[PDB]
């Protein structure tokens, strides 16, 4: 989960 | 947001049951907590994240919990090997950051042991180099806590004394080093260190006359 | 298996800039999350920064921004920290962690001490606790030695080539004024022993290239 929220950070 | 632990330190025995709490300055959710043990010259170890989550091969005496701004870390049964610093640890993802607690010395309860109090006066491989260092060592004494007060010809003497404690029998001693300039020392005679201690109803001096005793 | 290999320790002035570097083996580089998180001495751990599976993406502790990067070398697997403007205050143990999905650190490097210092590479001098009836407390003695004014840490200290542990206490350095550190490590011996049993604390100080025995004999007080 937390993997996905930084990925998602670092795609914005 | 900032984590705040306490205590600082907790006494326990082993097979006590532990808790130790982590404050966050604001709400923050416990899927973003872990939990971190570290021993003395070791790299820490996840021990616990989010909703008690233990990591892998973490025994199961170790959990947490927590709403809110309260969260906490139990070991129900403290093993020898759980005596340790813990840190909590927050995470947030935008942005990205990351914040540990201030780590909780977890520490062997014991009984109250008073030091030994030992003087070393400096040798002369030190005096032919043109220092003296004197060091008052405080040998197996419980609790942690303990003052060192340095005198020279029975004046207070500052500014130039270290001490080192050691990590916790599940004792401690300490070493305090008063160093001088030759010059310095053989300005004076009477080197004394007097020590205050729970254990000590009065303040313990040891002392020696330079060149004797 | 997971091995997360660091960048042996630095000595640095300050204002220099360092570089440090964890090597991973054992895992799928690529598919983690790295992290920076240092700690100095007997303090508690900070977080610096991470950096993202592919390199591309990092983020910083605000107190580091401007001052630290990270970089990640996909082709050997290898993490690296650079950070400037070093200051004493920047001595510390760096450690490379691996980020778990959940977001924890779930393996860590075994850590790089940077030292950040004015002071220059010195060798200890090695200095007798001698012991005496001030260092004697009804069939307890202690002695040791003080293991002086040395630069950078560490040192190694054993008794008598590693034969005698048995009430042995080296003592964490303590950072003196002048910039070097100097420890105590001590031996707790029977009173009867001393005079009889011979003590020698060896000390290897491989930032100097510098060795040092002293045999610790009583003193008469
Ligand atoms: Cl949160
Ligand atoms: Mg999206
Ligand atoms: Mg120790
Ligand atoms: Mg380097
Ligand atoms: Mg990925
Ligand atoms: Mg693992
Ligand atoms: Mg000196
Ligand atoms: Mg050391
Ligand atoms: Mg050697
Ligand atoms: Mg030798």
């Amino acid at each position: 989960d937390f993997q996905d929220e930084l990925d998602e950070f670092f795609k914005n | 947001t900032t984590l705040t632990q306490s205590p600082g330190t907790l006494s326990l025995s082993p097979g006590d049951r532990a808790t130790l709490s982590c404050r966050a300055s604001q709400t923050i959710r416990i899927s973003y907590l872990a939990w971190y043990q570290q021993k003395p010259g070791q790299a820490p170890r996840l021990l616990v994240y989010g909703p008690s989550i233990r990591a892998t091969g973490i025994p199961d005496r170790f959990s947490a919990r927590g709403s809110g701004t309260d969260f906490t870390l139990t070991i129900s049964r403290l093993e020898p090997e759980d005596f340790a610093v813990y840190y909590c640890q927050h995470y947030g993802s935008s942005p990205p950051r990351y914040t540990f607690g201030q780590g909780t010395k977890l520490e062997i309860k014991r009984t109250v042991a008073a030091p030994s109090v030992f003087i070393f006066p400096p040798s002369d491989e030190q005096l032919k180099s043109g220092t003296a260092s004197v060091v008052c060592l405080l040998n197996n004494f419980y609790p942690r806590e303990a003052k060192v007060q340095w005198k020279v010809d029975n004046a207070l003497q500052s500014g130039n004394s270290q001490e080192s404690v050691t990590e916790q029998d599940s004792t401690y001693s300490l070493s305090s080093t008063l160093t001088l300039s030759k010059a310095d020392y053989e300005k004076h005679k009477v080197y004394a260190c007097e020590v205050t201690h729970q254990g000590l109803s009065s303040p313990v001096t040891k002392s020696f006359n330079r060149g004797e005793c | 298996q997971v091995q997360l290999v660091q960048s042996g320790a630095e000595v640095k002035k300050p204002g220099a800039s360092m570089k440090v570097s964890c090597k991973a083996s054992g895992f799928t580089f690529t598919d983690y999350y790295m992290h920076w998180v240092r700690q100095a001495p007997r303090q508690g751990l900070e977080w610096m920064g991470l950096i993202n599976p592919s390199g591309s993406g990092t983020a910083y502790a605000q107190n580091f921004q401007g001052r630290v990067t990270l970089a990640r070398d996909t082709s050997t697997s290898t993490l690296y920290m650079e950070m400037g403007s070093l200051t004493s205050d920047d001595t510390a143990v760096y450690y490379c962690a691996r980020m778990d999905s959940s977001g924890s650190y779930d393996h860590w490097g075994q850590g790089t001490l940077v030292t950040v210092s004015s002071a220059s590479t010195k060798g200890p001098s090695v200095f007798p606790l001698a012991p005496s009836s001030k260092s004697t407390s009804g069939g307890t003695a202690a002695l040791g030695c003080l293991v002086k004014d040395y630069f950078p840490e560490p040192v190694t200290v054993s008794w008598n080539s590693g034969a005698l542990t048995s009430g042995v206490h080296t003592f964490p350095a303590v950072l003196q004024s002048s910039g070097l550190y100097s420890l105590s490590s001590v031996v707790t011996v029977p009173s009867s022993s001393l005079g009889t049993q011979t003590y020698i604390c060896n000390v290897n100080h491989k930032p100097s290239n510098t060795k040092v025995d002293k045999k610790v004999e009583p003193k008469s007080c």
